[PDB]
């Protein structure tokens, strides 16, 4: 009682996109970290300390989500009990750790944004290591608990035909670990973006410019938040209900590489705007 | 480095209410930081001119003063009975503030100060003086010495705004200058006196926010070593 | 009377200027007028510029730079010295008459009108780690070689010159500066009201800071502790807006106010930079030099239009806040607090 | 670079 897959070609054209993907942003990161481990100089404040983590972690689970895809997108051969629950363990806690890591980047660039001058106060290094720390250890756990915790087949529940030995109260507990921090990120860029133009307006009223200026990078990131996040999380949640496609299994599929574009698209949206970042690039 | 001051001349002797002028020179440029001090005999001295050109109020008209590159002159109208007394020039346009030997003449809102007496050889002394009407937080405090015959040489400044204090060379880690502002007194220990210091201290007070001379100075007292 | 110069490098180019301290009342400001002197020997066809730049620099902005703000420049003013093109104007200067005649020919005069909406110089305070080129808002008198398609050989020869604006005081003492209020709990039918004052409403820097406090307590609530404090708080206004709340004079009281019974007493607090060394963002008057200075003098605005002024706004405000003890879970846990500010503006006096 | 310095002026 099992689900096939299996396709000459066609298996090779849905792989394409994935693969040339996972092998792009896999490029990217290892051009970030190296430029980052190559020079010292980027020790000095403690942002792009949590940006090094946040590229690390989404070039760690790059690789693994290609190989799941390769190997589970085939014919299945993987088959022992840890090869796969423990290997998919590590996934999505690759994938929860970046997005945990946006969320760090997010509270910090929001709180120096409201508290520019209690921000260097605030945020010091023990302070700083002992949070990223503690954000990780969150991650290692709410990774490991389920696997050596809760299931349909550990304990007695109901099985999940998205996800094989995972019981639907973790498919509930990490959508709302990433839905609860992605309301916030976002709120917190409405946030700015809402200031940025209420003041641009008492420029005119007193007597804008840096309103579009800050959009030009603030809607794109938005649109990349919600793009991605919004329809992984709102396909999954279809899992309530009790459709059960499997049509709706090939769409969720198809944006199951949308995950990975996601993985693709943040670095550069992130890297792409740092003034540092950029010239670092062009001189080392 | 150290700015060299030397006043002339020594002395002179002048009529009764005539012109009368006492010049001096600066080794290195001072620019106009210059002040110039009277001085009765006994009774401690008060400030003439600041600001190289201007009286201080109270002071009569008949005095004036002037610049000229660093040649610095003072001028006084007429010699009366309050006129005879030894006159004093010092600059402080880079600490340290190096006073000259002076000149002697002769026709021919306040403070207190104690804690002074005998001292032995590496013995201690406390000199303390407390101030009255004027704040310690916007009043810079100095300590300085007269020895007995020659002119007044700077010792210490405390300035509590800032929280910096400043020591003369020749007394370099020998004592310690500290405020209390809650008493708004001021206190400087003597530590391990040597036999060459030996003097009366006076305490003055100066506008902590844009210095302009010692204005109001303390009567000082009176200390003296022996074995 | 004796006149500053700063003179360039290369040697021909020198500006001269009578005072480097400029002082802005409500209804004009002073004019900042000056000469420059050269060799026109020296240079067939170049030209003398000298220009009035008044500039918000970092402040922290280089930290978000990177992705999200800029460094901005305020109003900048030019003049050309070398030919007098326009020969209509020259209402001309006591100073600067006597200053050319002293000179004599080659010396060519400037003046500049400063606009009055124009805030008042002042710097934030340098954190130790940063050690940098400061910060805040500066102006500057700097002064070019010019009329040529490259501007590298002259920009090493130029000449530039710092200049602060300062205000000093309205030598008139306004009403005197009080807070009151009457807190009700909503769990006791007694009030507490509380009523501050200072003594007076102009301070002078360095002057003790004496505040009265009267508190009458009807209810059986009492008081733990007495909160007196007074913060630096600037208005870095079109930007981000972010008022900072950073205290600088401190003032603990233990004393307890007992139910339906009265407090009246005197506090001194006193203002001053030296035990806020340790602290970073404070703003401080205008500095010519790595030269230390002192406390931001409040600035004062005119009760006109009120614009939202370009620049730092420096504004002085002393609370007084009572906390009363709620003792939760056996002892302690109290979380309420009930505070009055007074503003006050301070600064220096004139010079006579 | 160089450094500021005065002169003098009669009144
Ligand atoms: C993380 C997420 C978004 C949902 C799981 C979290 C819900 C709680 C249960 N917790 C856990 S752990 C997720 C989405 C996926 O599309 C997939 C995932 C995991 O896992 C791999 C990589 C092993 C699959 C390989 C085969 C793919 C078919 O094309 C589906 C792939």
């Amino acid at each position: 009682e099992c689900f096939m897959v299996l396709n000459p070609s066609q298996q090779l054209a849905i792989a394409v996109l994935s693969l040339t993907l996972g092998t792009f942003t896999v490029l990217e990161n290892l051009l970030v970290l190296c430029v980052i481990l190559h020079s010292r100089s980027l020790r000095c404040r403690p942002s792009y300390h949590f940006i090094g983590s946040l590229a690390v972690a989404d070039l760690l689970g790059s690789v693994i989500f290609v190989y799941s895809f390769i190997d589970f997108h085939v014919f299945h051969r993987k088959d022992s009990r840890n090869v796969f629950l423990f290997k998919l363990g590590g996934v999505t806690a690759s994938f929860t750790a970046s997005v945990g890591s946006l969320f760090l980047i997010a509270i910090d660039r929001y709180i120096s944004i409201h508290r520019p001058l209690a921000y260097k106060r605030i945020v010091t290094r023990p302070k700083a290591v002992v949070a990223f720390c503690l954000m990780w250890t969150i991650a290692i756990v709410i990774a490991v608990l389920p696997l050596l915790g809760w299931n349909c087949e550990k304990l007695q529940s109901v099985c999940s035909d998205i996800f094989p030995h995972i019981d639907k109260t973790y498919l509930m507990f990490w959508i709302g670990v990433v839905s609860v921090l992605l309301l916030f990120i976002v709120y917190a860029y409405m946030y700015i973006l809402w200031k940025a133009h209420s003041h641009a307006v008492r420029m005119i009223q007193r007597g804008a410019r840096m309103d579009i200026e800050l959009a030009k990078t603030l809607v794109l990131i938005l649109v990349v938040l919600i793009i991605c996040w919004g329809p992984l999380l709102a396909i999954m949640v279809y899992d309530v209900f009790g459709k059960m496609n499997k049509l709706i299994k090939t769409v969720f599929a198809f944006c199951s590489m949308l995950c990975l574009l996601n993985s693709t698209v943040n670095p550069i949206i992130y890297a792409l705007r740092s003034k540092d970042l950029r010239h670092a690039f062009r001189s080392m | 480095s150290d700015i060299q001051m030397t006043q002339s001349p020594s002395s002179l002797s002048a009529s009764v209410g005539d012109r009368v002028t006492i010049t001096c020179r600066a080794s290195q440029s001072v620019s106009s930081a210059v002040a110039w001090y009277q001085q009765k005999p006994g009774k401690a001295p008060k400030l003439l001119i600041y600001s190289a050109s201007s009286l201080y109020s109270g002071v009569p008209s008949r005095f004036s003063g002037s610049r000229s590159g660093t040649d610095f002159t003072l001028t006084i109208s007429s010699l009366q009975p309050e006129d005879f007394a030894t006159y004093y020039c010092q600059q402080y346009k880079y600490v340290p503030v190096t006073f000259g030997q002076g000149t002697k003449v002769e026709i021919k809102v306040q403070l207190v100060e104690s804690g002074g007496g005998l001292v032995q050889p590496g013995g201690s002394l406390r000199l303390s003086c407390a101030a009255s009407g004027f704040n310690v937080y916007s009043s810079s405090i100095h300590w300085v010495r007269q020895a007995p015959g020659k002119g007044l040489e700077w010792v210490a400044s405390i300035s509590s705004y800032y929280g910096y204090t400043y020591y003369a060379d020749s007394v370099k880690g020998r004592f310690t200058i500290s405020a209390d502002t809650s008493k708004n007194t001021a206190y400087l220990q003597m530590n391990s006196l040597r036999a060459e210091d030996t003097a009366v201290y006076y305490c003055a007070r100066s506008r902590q926010f844009w210095y302009s001379g010692l204005d109001y100075w303390g009567q000082g007292t009176l200390v003296t070593v022996s074995s | 009377t004796r006149v500053f110069k700063k003179a360039s490098p290369n040697g021909k180019l020198t500006v001269y200027l009578g005072k480097r301290d400029f002082v802005d009342h409500i209804d004009l400001v002073d004019p900042v007028d000056g000469v420059v002197l050269v060799d026109p020997e020296y240079l067939k066809e170049r030209r003398v510029y000298v220009t009035l730049t008044c500039a918000f620099r970092y402040g922290r902005e280089d930290l978000d730079v990177l992705g999200l703000t800029f460094r901005k420049d305020l109003f900048v003013a030019n003049v050309q010295s070398f030919p007098p093109a326009p020969e209509d104007k020259k209402p001309l200067t006591r100073l600067q008459e006597r200053l050319i005649k002293k000179l004599g020919e080659h010396a060519y005069p400037f003046t500049f009108e400063i606009p009055p909406n124009l805030p008042c110089s002042v710097t934030l305070q340098p954190g130790p780690e940063d050690t940098g080129k400061a910060c805040g808002v500066d102006y500057e008198v700097k002064a070019f070689c010019a009329e040529n398609l490259e501007e590298k050989i002259h920009k090493r020869n130029s000449v530039r010159l710092v200049i602060r604006k300062v205000q000093y005081a309205p030598e008139r003492p306004g009403p005197q500066p009080t807070a009151e209020t009457t807190r009700q709990f909503l769990m006791s039918d007694k009030p507490l009201h509380l009523e501050a004052s200072l003594d007076k409403e102009i301070y002078y820097h360095g002057e003790p800071i004496s505040v009265n406090v009267h508190v009458t307590n009807n209810t059986n609530k009492t008081v733990k502790k007495i909160k007196i404090s007074v913060r630096q708080y600037a208005d870095i206004c079109l930007f981000n807006t972010a008022q900072y709340k950073c205290p600088v004079a401190m003032e603990e009281a233990d004393d307890t106010v007992a139910p339906s019974s009265t407090f009246c007493k005197v506090y001194t607090l006193t203002p001053f930079l030296a035990n806020n060394r340790e602290k970073r963002g404070l703003a401080l008057d205008g500095k010519l030099k790595h030269e230390d200075t002192n406390l931001a003098s409040s600035t004062l605005l005119r009760e006109g239009a009120n614009r939202e002024i370009l620049g730092i706004i420096v504004s002085y405000k002393v609370k007084v806040k009572l906390v009363v003890s709620r003792g939760g879970l056996l002892g302690d846990l109290a979380s309420s607090d009930v505070a009055v500010e007074l503003p006050f503006t301070l600064m220096h006096p004139k010079p006579k | 670079s160089c450094t500021t310095a005065s002169s003098s002026l009669a009144k």
